[PDB]
């Protein structure tokens, strides 16, 4: 073992509205999201994302 | 002096509590659950990775016969083939066309490098919570770390507390869990020597050590048909790798409440769910009598602008006049407010400004100043916001969360129709006692 | 904090507000329009003389 270095994405613009939000993203890779809630459910998703 | 409240179970959030002893002046506490740890009791039934097919070197019985022994290594598989005339490099090995027979042999073992690239196979069992704990009175502050079971006393060498039981119990992890290089996977895995080919854990041993591996993997030989000597085997593909291509999102990223998985052991910390019910030993010696602290004489509320969200977006003064000059402790007496200050310095006459957050539309809650009560009446607004990246302190109601207009409108409109046939029912009883007073 | 306003557009005159966020003390908000042009979309046709 030992460790490698990891490029880090291009911090998202977050869009705020009434019980939401929104992430635009720009990844010029594949890059991977997941976002899961705090709450009984954790609604759990995942994506790979790429272009804007 | 023992007290008994109910903390909420979500890390950094401060819970203030008031503790009136009747000789003795009123006492601020405040508890705060610095972190804490659900962790469950596992055993490691085995441990998986590819497999490594080991083919002996194929051995000829020249011109004789040979026969499949009994091995005990790991999805051990022998055959026995007729006349092959095997040729290596100098065109010939053997001396009789026939009856020449050949013995193909192969197993499995572990790959070299499964020492890094392994996957642990656990049962999972009841889990306790422990959670560390910063609790505050007047001057004293104390870090206690301390098991949530109601039994277990945690202790800061005079500080006497027992914790618990959780409200509603809960565990992220499934009956069976699956560990990968740290990643947490909850997989139903198959049971120790019920080994099915293709799927995951067809490899099982105790240890990576361990020499007496089991493995089934449908591996089968087949008759050697090209001239030159090689043992032909064909072998289903290494689970492993097909639960490692669709493993899918670890628990890191899918366990509910907010809960940060971690390993080595096995545990959940930071885990925000349900309320515990603590029986505390505040030692009397921090206690202080109400004859030398100061009694307020006089004090009054008046609410400057509030907001309900999670930040303390809400301002009040209290005016008071008061005998001697101290350490006030100030309190909110409300399950829809808390304030930002726990103890004031208290002059002989003058105000104090303080701040609160509500979760209740209106502000219609009792702030207590050493031990005298007063009701603030306020009307707090909407939220300008609409995401913070602070959690809610505190819990919403169903009593104290609908303002005092739409009250108002909802009485008006249920005490119509509730005083309407009341009016008919007192009609009804007057018109006949009329008709039985005039018959 | 975002407060919205609707400043009439008349050039030296100031014009002031209070914003008012709950927890924390008013602040002042004097707005004025020092300079303001309107300029068309402009392209020429020809020329004379």
């Amino acid at each position: 073992p030992t460790v490698c270095p990891v490029p880090l994405a291009h911090t998202p613009t977050v869009t705020k509205w009434f019980k939401g939000i929104t992430l635009h993203l720009t990844a010029t890779r594949p890059t991977l999201l997941t976002t899961r809630k705090l709450g009984l459910r954790a609604d759990a998703t995942a994506e790979w994302i790429t272009g804007t | 002096f023992e007290h008994a409240t109910t903390v909420p179970n979500v890390p950094g959030i401060p819970y203030k509590a008031l503790v009136e002893r009747a000789g003795y002046a009123p006492l601020n506490l405040e508890i705060t659950v610095v972190s804490s740890e659900l962790t469950p009791s596992t055993n490691k039934e085995y441990v998986t990775c590819r497999f490594h097919t080991v083919i002996p070197s194929p051995q000829v019985k020249c011109c004789g016969s040979l026969e499949c022994k009994a091995s005990s290594k790991a999805d051990y598989t022998c055959r026995v083939f007729g006349g092959v005339y095997p040729f290596m490099w100098g065109g010939a090995q053997c001396f009789c066309d026939s009856e020449n027979t050949q013995l193909s042999e192969a197993y499995v073992e572990f790959a070299p490098d499964c020492t890094i690239d392994h996957a642990v196979a656990l049962k999972v069992h009841t889990a306790a919570l422990k959670v560390g704990l910063r609790i505050v009175y007047g001057n004293t502050t104390a870090h206690l770390d301390t098991f949530v079971n109601g039994v277990t006393p945690g202790s800061s060498r005079d500080l006497k507390v027992i914790a618990g039981p959780i409200s509603a119990a809960f565990s992220p992890f499934d009956h069976k869990v699956v560990i990968r290089k740290g990643l947490v996977y909850n997989y139903d895995f198959p049971e120790y020597g019920a080994m099915k080919p293709g799927a995951f854990g067809d490899i099982q041993a105790s240890s990576l050590d361990a020499t007496d591996i089991v493995a089934r993997t449908d591996i089968r030989l087949l008759k050697p048909s090209v001239k030159n000597i090689h043992v032909p085997y064909t072998q289903a593909v290494s689970g492993y790798e097909m639960w490692k291509n669709n493993s899918g999102r670890p628990l890191q990223e899918t366990a509910p409440f907010g809960c940060k998985i971690e390993v080595e052991p096995l545990r959940a910390s930071n885990c925000a769910y349900g309320h515990i019910p603590i029986s505390i030993d505040i030692p009397d010696a921090a206690f202080v009598r109400s004859s030398e602290s100061p009694t307020i004489l006089e004090v009054s509320c008046t609410v400057a602008d509030c907001i309900y969200s999670a930040d303390f977006g809400g301002s009040l003064t209290l005016q008071y006049k008061a005998d001697r000059e101290g350490h006030c402790p100030v309190h909110s007496h409300s399950t829809t407010a808390v304030l930002k200050e726990a103890t004031t310095h208290v002059t002989a006459v003058g105000s104090i400004t303080l701040h609160f957050s509500t979760s209740s539309p209106q502000a219609n809650f009792i702030v207590s100043l050493c031990g005298k009560k007063t009701t603030c009446n306020a009307e707090c607004k909407p939220p300008a916001d609409h995401i913070i990246g602070e959690p809610h302190k505190v819990d919403q109601e169903f009593q104290a969360a609908v303002s005092k207009t739409s009250w108002n409108w909802l009485l008006a409109l249920f005490g119509g129709a509730s005083s309407l046939i009341v009016v008919g029912l007192i009609v009804l009883v007057c018109s006949s006692m009329l008709i039985n007073t005039r018959r």
